[PDB]
């Protein structure tokens, strides 16, 4: 129990330089400068951002997920989430077995946990991932830019007698030849242009045997801002996990090895939870963005009447500081927890082999990100351990940062204190 | 767990010195590892840093001067100092980026003829 300042000093020299600055008005506006210029950092700046790393981290997992796992994923039923005689429904640019498409072709068997995905989950999984795939190969933009979109266009197709998953009642769209439907959702307006086409089992060059229906989706106006993408992931990896398919994978030989060869997809419960956790944690750090934004630190701070400032009566702008600078901690420490969630040098077991074997790979002949080739299934394909490898050298490169984000925050907690 | 300085010492202008810092595996394993110093009226300052792959970076008050090494078998930071110059004089510390929230005891580095 410390009675006396002076003992108090004593043994902790820097409380009393800390104490001696934030009387000091040019040391309290050096260290707002500091905030700024580390905010800029940190929203700012991409390649050099703890942050912008993280998210793209949380989100590549994500995706690099998907390329592994989903060639081996059972898919198929009609409309209703029902099981189907015989309907094909192929979803393009998805990462297959040999194959730039995903074919949902089970019969029979009820979609559901350790059957077919649904055709509506299957859906959602890929809207969300085309979603991702253009905005990764696009570029994710700064933390701040919270305006910028993306178009994304996709199709998929329907063959087979009773297949319904390309019809009216599936798509919106009236005349299934040719016909075209509008429609909007949203604080951003998306716009999706769906549209319809029939191919007949001889006309023209048609490969397949026989007839099919393709729907195109054109979608404009899509939200690319970190909160946005991390919203695409969760549902990717969400959808996923819940509806728990069935899946059974090809091993290699030389090739790394899965296990176990069979499955649910809900069953790889440490990745998931590993991938969820890092959506989640990405989240909560760019929700820093706004206090950040909201407590700006450029005007300078002084007396007032010319007199001397006085650090119990003039420093009502501490709380502001103190929560900007807490925020920026806070991003940073998220950043890094993104990361260790992840990084396989402190996994252990099937996770360990899953991340480094699998999720950390690419067996695309490097091709920029979001390429889906016919080589993509059973690899990672999204630059998950060169984006470990950035989010460490930001770490690195923000050593002084850091310093200067805990002494702005100390200064500001002082001030608050006094002015109790 | 853990952050344990050592190496200190006093010396001549010029001169050299080398710091050891044990870390914990849980500190160490997986993260960018680094070098701090606080010197007399100051507070502490951000010196080098060096990724899980080794790679190393500076500030500008010690570049060329200081090399920083990690021996990941070991868990060990170093701190390899030369040309040395009485503005170095301070405590020493090592500590994971970002930052566990309790520091070690540091070690103290003073240089003077
Ligand atoms: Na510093």
């Amino acid at each position: 129990n410390y009675e006396n300042l002076s003992k108090l000093l004593t043994r902790y020299s820097t409380l009393n330089t800390l104490i001696k600055l934030s009387a000091d008005p040019s040391a309290i506006n050096a260290a707002r400068e500091n905030l700024g210029a580390s905010a800029k950092n940190l929203i700012g700046d991409t390649k050099n951002s703890p942050a912008y790393q993280a998210v793209l981290l949380a989100i590549n997992a994500a995706v690099g997920f998907w390329n592994v796992l989903g060639y081996a994923t059972q898919c198929g039923g009609n409309a209703n989430g029902q099981e189907s005689t015989s309907s094909t429904t192929i979803f393009n640019n998805e990462p297959g077995y040999r194959s730039t498409s995903i074919t949902c072709s089970l019969n029979r068997y009820k979609p559901g946990y350790y059957g077919p995905m649904s055709i509506e989950n299957f859906k959602k999984l890929n809207e969300a991932y085309q979603i991702l795939q253009t905005a990764l190969n696009k570029g994710l933009p700064a933390l701040k830019e919270n305006n910028g979109t993306v178009s994304v266009t996709y199709t998929y197709t329907c063959s087979g007698e009773g297949n319904d998953n390309c019809s009216k009642k599936a798509t919106g769209v009236s005349d299934q030849n040719g016909g075209t439907k509008t429609k909007t959702q949203t604080g951003k307006t998306v716009t999706t242009t769906i549209s319809s086409k029939v191919v007949d089992s001889q006309a023209k060059g048609n490969t397949t045997r026989v007839s099919y229906t393709e729907i195109t989706n054109k979608l404009d106006g899509v939200p690319d801002s970190a909160q946005a993408l991390l919203a695409q992931a969760s549902t990717l990896i969400n959808t996923i996990n819940t509806a728990c398919p069935y899946f059974s994978v090809t091993n290699k030989s030389g090739g790394p090895q899965m296990e176990p060869t069979r499955g649910k997809l809900c069953g790889f419960t440490e990745e998931i939870s590993a991938i969820q956790k890092m959506i989640t944690d990405a989240q909560e750090l760019v929700n820093q963005t706004s206090v950040i934004n909201e407590h700006e630190q450029s005007t300078p701070v002084g007396g007032n009447n010319g007199k001397p400032f006085n650090p119990f009566t003039d420093a009502s702008f501490a709380q502001g500081m103190l929560a900007n600078a807490s925020a920026q901690a806070k991003m940073l420490n998220l950043a890094h927890q993104v990361g260790q969630t992840i990084n396989p040098d402190n996994l252990t077991g099937t996770f360990k082999n899953f991340v480094t074997g699998f999720l950390a790979t690419c067996n695309n002949k490097g091709s920029p990100p979001g390429t889906v080739t016919t080589q993509t299934f059973a690899s990672g394909c999204a630059y998950v351990e060169q984006t470990i490898t950035n989010l460490n050298n930001s770490i690195a490169h923000f050593g002084t940062q850091e310093q200067q984000i805990q002494q702005a925050e100390n200064i500001a907690d002082t001030l608050v204190n006094f002015g109790s | 767990v853990q952050l344990q300085e050592s190496g200190g010492g006093l010396v001549q202008p010029g001169g050299s010195l080398r710091l050891s810092c044990a870390a914990s595996g849980s500190i160490f394993s997986g993260n960018v590892m680094g070098w701090y110093r606080q010197a007399p009226g100051k507070l502490r300052e951000w010196v080098a840093a060096i990724t899980p792959q080794g790679v190393p970076n500076y500030a500008d008050s010690v570049k060329g001067r200081f090399t920083i090494s990690r021996d990941n078998a070991k868990n060990m930071l170093y701190l390899q100092m030369s040309s040395l110059k009485p503005e170095d004089t301070a405590l020493y510390y090592c500590n994971r980026l970002p930052n566990y929230r309790s520091w070690g005891q540091g070690t103290q580095v003073t240089v003077s003829s």
